[PDB]
């Protein structure tokens, strides 16, 4: 009834920038909360960002200076802007939507390394 | 009670008397009855406080427990505050004993004398403190459910579960911030499966405000 | 009643009259009616007290009994204050408002040494009402026993409710009657209470017997 | 009414008006309505008393009888108190508020010496209501007999309620009527009460006949 | 209204306002409503009286008739009492016209001025007189039954018949003693057969009290 | 259900005395009103006396100084005491009882004349 | 169904003492009131003593200074103690007890010098 | 509100707040609600008036319309009292309690020359409420006609009830509208009313048409 | 509260307590409950405000959120207003009535200059209640669409009730939201409203769409 | 069920007097209103007099000083007394009565003139 | 079902006058609001005049000084009077009326010197 | 479902010390009360100590200065510490526990003496 799909992940240099975007079915303004988690294989799932309806964005301490989470209600998409990427940033990133269960995407792979 | 136009005694009101009797009849010993008792007994003499308690018809187990608590506090008063009167001073009454504060061995006029001194001895407020001390125990004893048994229902809205959770916590703890942390762990753990996924997904440090908004689609 | 503005007469309030009437209609002579009567009669003259009793429409057997108790107390007053300064002298019949005017009643109550005929009469009325409460108590305390499935709290509520009515006093708290509470409890709880030993508080007893029903 | 601030006039209260109107609606002319009337009419001027009676919508048979009684008492006043030329001494119709102004009524009540035209009129109105209470009594005291299964307390309640209405007073010439209480009791209780002897209190009678009803 | 602590204006009460509205809703224009109106409007200014009448929601035929009666009385006032003011005197207001008494062309402050003079002009009482004059007519017009049609029922207790008889007489006559005699003839003639025999047997000059006691076994 | 019977009438001298008595079935205290009427043949029925329950006795003007009406509840009888009899007293006398209809006796003949 | 039996009566001197006792079947504490009467032809039945449960003893005016009435619920029987006897006291004495409607057959007490 | 003890502030009473709320709940915007609003607002400050309007929970379309009317009246106030002694100056927004403090409102109202901002605002609120009453009037006066079996009194009640709501004034009493009352009457009564001639009073018309239904 | 006789403390009234308790029971956190709260808490000390909140039995989720908001505002007060050594300047916890005595609260409120700790605290409590009103809003303004058979007035009532709750104020940033009112109207009325043009009043809109609903 | 008949009209000189009488069926006790209209041929129907039950008599402005309307309930008749007759008085006069509808008479001719 | 027809449009000089009139089927007083719009490609539809029943006439800011809108329910038709014409006024003009959901086909007004 | 076993009793000299321990089945978290009684053969059962859930420990008058009652919830055991033993201390000691009824242990023998 509501499907999520991440995109925008890939391989970028350290110190680089990247913008992930999460497309949602239906209207995105209907969700009561959305956010971002990441996991690297063997590391536990880590919380990245959260936006609860009507509230300011909350970000994890390991990312606070560099990331931004935003909502584009025009396109029904959820953006996570990543800057100053670090070795700690290699992971698969998942968006969540809340509503009545909650709902998760399949994830997008982000791999951070020192370029050329 | 004792009221200002100089401080004078005034009869306990028919509205006040009925209001207290009815709140006890309708709410029993729900925690909110205690703030209502304290407000309805504003300015009360010990005599007035006894009137309010005696006008309660039912709940005689609770009132007998209350009498025991009052007797314990009266005894502790006498141990900490002996009265050495002998010849009382020209402008002044006798020194109050435990039983005088509870209105058992004092006259109304004696109660008014202490309460209206320029060095006031607030025997009404002291007794009210002891009575509330007793009522708090009754509210806790008469709490119907343990906080460990408050679990969100399969179809229960998170708000209704949270209402039940903190209502129960209020009567059984009678300590709003003594153990808030471990019980803020329990609120997430005892929520139902659907809300649990949302609350877990919020990450650490979510406020109650944030949890309740997030969990509105559930139920 | 007589209230402070100085002490002045201020007529019985419409609310008070109705409050007393409705309390009799709804509660009859349950023991808590008596503290309510005393509170509703704050500052009452003997005239005012008679008005309250006379506004009761039903319960005329009880009200006739009340007159008998008042007459008995008045006669004993006269016995204690016989016909011999010598300024004024309220008689028993004057205290009951039968042979005194409102003007005399206010006079006695506002003198300095006050002769508080309102408080004396209120004492007698309560003396009578206690007897009525005792008469209309439906069950003896000896016949109160915890049911096999009755929560201890519900039994204690029943126990002290009748104890209040048969004693016409909110706390009999008599030693032998604290013996009876344990002896008349159900089998399981009684064993728990007996094991508690002497001097257990009611609070302690009720905690000990939690779960007996469960 | 006339109240204490100095003595001043005050409008009859909306609460009082409703209280009187409602007591008439709910209790009609049961005997207890009279102590309520006198109390609700505390301090009343004749104007206030007439207002209270006029706000009664029903019972126009009783109210016409009341008017007749008032006219009789007014005529007797004039016969006993002629008046010669601040207005001069009150006539009957002035006390009843028919030919006097509010200001005139206030003047009499606050004079030194006071002419308590309100209290005099209140006496006459009560005189009329007593007759009405008697007339609207549904049963004669001779017809109050204890039922075969009726508890003695319930019979005594019925007995003294009726006795109150037929006498229009709670107590009058009651000695011979205490004989009737025994004779009209049911066979089982009557035998018990007869064995009790002379001078038994109601309290003693109710104890003797306890449990017998069943 | 205007009240004593000196005479001051005080707001119309929420209890008073509601009491009047409810009496009209429940009793309509039964004759007893008029004494209730007069009592509830004790001390009223003309403004207060208009508030009371305007708060009535229904019965707009009666209130329109009332407006016409007020206009008639106002016109008669002006005919009998012209006002020659010109320069009003130093301590004193203007002379009241008909429309000023009815509160249509006067301010509240003007109404208070007349009512609180030491030579008082009681414009509130005059208007109340006119309003009652109108209400009396409404009670008579809205009387549902003629006195000639009040006959004792076959099973009706004499008291209930007498109640109906004098209740009807009160609304349609609005004159309690103007025609009492011929109607005391009618009370016997219209009673039912059983009571008629008793009343006739009483002989001449029986009082109403005597008739009602005698006729109690009937019905 | 209630029967009335007069008695005590007869022939007496003018200036004489006579006592009529009316016996009632059941208890006489149950009646709400009783009284006396008289009729001589050709003269209209005349009202003599009335007693309404709880009230003082009322007597007609033609008889007021000389007659008395009384009730004997012990014997359940209603007495009309007649003294100073006049030519106007010749008539048949009836007692009435009220209750729920009302009830009448058959009457008793009283004949007043100047003796021997 | 319910039995009462007086005893203790006999022939005694004036100014003497005698103690009557009334035995009851069942439990005597179940009765709500008991007492004593006396009867003789032309000496119409006269009331002697009464005790209603929970209440004070009441005695007749002709006997008030000299008699005592007591109930021993323990022994299930009640006592009427007579002292300072007078000539009018020769009579048959009956006790009464009443539940749901009871008299003994009476015992004769005879007072003389 | 501001009341006399001297003029002092005395807080909105709990009764007044509830009275207004319940009047809206039960009567909505029936025309008689408006005189009730004005009376309940005796002595109100602009703050107090806003409290009463804000305590209304429903009818938010009407309440938004009311804000528009108030803003219009405030703008016209500013037009009539432009920025130029020169002591103080209440603006439109100050009168509505939007830009003024309670302290300023009491100050303006208690000055001597008083600037009665409470009365000015109350005028505007009533100006708005009249429009709402007109908007929510369910039926046009042109569509009111006496039923074939409808008593003339019941038709006149209906006629003037709508006339009150569509006019938002208790007495339109307009000449053309007194023509309409006759023209829309039922056939039998209209003939009776036409025969009455010009200048018949409502009282006369209703008497004339008595019996038409019968 | 603190009232005018001189400024004196007065016990919170029994009427006020019930009024607040009942409005919470009946209306929960509907937006109009806030104007009622502020009015019922007129003149309140911090103690009185805490009493009113504590007498609420239910809604303990909301009350815990309210406690959190109060603590945030108290902390911000201390950051903006440090205090140095009749008691000295109030800290956050003193304003909230947690660490101050009634006498201390009365002292601040009656000082010259006054420290209105009650009004400051009342501001914070209302700050919290607004958040609760928003949270308990059942529907988003985006989900208010006119029904196929719904009268425009009823849709507009629903629209502005929700708009009031989601804004927790009757009016804020409403221009763009007046665009939404048209877009969310039903097809028939929407066409009519679009043809009305820019700047149409609600009054004008309701007139245009009259009868269309059916 | 009901019906009226006028009479008393005729020819009199200007400045003269005339008294019209309207006889009624039944008793005028039940009529709620009666009155008088007049019409001259070609002139509009004019209202003359009205009496509504319980109310004072009302007269038209053109006749106010000279006419009287009266009711004789004993004879069940309605009188209209005309004095100071003018050229404006020539007309046919009709009485009306009000019950379940309005009932009218047939009219009476009144002709007032002083022409040569 | 319900017909509206504009008329009165044509070619006029600048500063000239013209009066448009919109005829309605049925009774025109039954409509709760009527008014005037104009439309041209790139000249997006612009609002000209509005009258809602019982209310004042409202006019657009670009026309306020020069136009008048009136409704004659007697003649069952309403008028839009145009004076002081400008070049931007050449356009097709439509009236609207709406009950339960209506537009005319429009009439062209052409303004030039 | 439940059951207790005492231990720690034995023979010590007068003036000595002893510590009894009562082992519990289940967790003592549910018991609402536990305590200690003692009996010497031929002497009446005597109450020693009591602890009710949420309340302070209560001790008998004969032991008040010398004994302590404690609960070890970690080990689910109930301790009674005895010091200053006297001739009055010879007895068998029983612990009790309160749930749906009262459950008792079998007792432990304590014998205190200083006899030669």
């Amino acid at each position: 009834d509501v499907q999520l799909q991440e995109s925008g992940g890939g391989l970028v240099q350290a110190g680089g920038s990247l913008r992930l975007s999460c497309a949602a079915s239906g209207s995105i303004s209907r969700f009561n909360a959305m956010g971002w988690w990441r996991q690297a294989p063997g590391k536990e799932r880590e919380f990245v960002a959260r936006i609860v309806k009507g509230f300011d964005p909350v970000l994890a301490d390991s990312v606070k200076g560099r990331f931004t989470i935003s909502i584009d209600s025009a396109e029904n998409t959820l953006a996570l802007q990543m800057n100053r990427l670090k070795p700690e940033d290699t992971a698969v990133y998942y968006c969540f939507a809340a509503l009545d269960t909650a709902y998760w995407g399949q994830g997008t792979q982000v791999t951070v390394s020192s370029a050329a | 009670p004792i009221v200002q136009n100089q401080m004078v005694h005034q009869c306990i009101s028919p509205r006040t008397l009925n209001a207290w009797v009815k709140v006890v009849e309708e709410k029993a010993f729900s925690p909110e009855v205690i703030p209502m008792f304290s407000a309805l007994s504003c300015g009360a003499t010990p005599q007035d406080l006894n009137t309010m308690l005696n006008t309660v018809g039912g709940h005689q187990a609770a009132m007998q427990m209350l009498k025991e608590t009052i007797n314990e506090e009266a005894a502790e008063w006498d141990r900490l505050h002996p009265v050495h009167a002998g010849p009382i001073a020209p402008g002044q009454m006798r020194e109050p004993r435990g039983s005088d504060i509870a209105g058992t061995t004092s006259t109304l006029q004696e109660q008014i004398g202490w309460m209206t001194h320029n060095p006031p001895i607030p025997v009404g407020e002291i007794y009210k403190r002891w009575i509330i001390l007793g009522l708090n125990k009754i509210v806790r004893m008469y709490s119907p459910t343990s906080i460990l048994d408050i679990r969100q229902g399969p179809k229960e809205p998170f708000r209704d579960y949270v209402d039940r959770f903190y209502k129960t916590l209020r009567a059984e703890q009678a300590s709003q911030e003594v153990k808030n942390a471990a019980t803020e762990t329990l609120l997430v753990q005892n929520a139902n499966p659907d809300c649990k996924t949302i609350l877990k997904a919020l990450g650490p440090g979510a406020t109650l405000e944030e949890m309740m908004t997030a969990c509105q689609g559930v139920g």
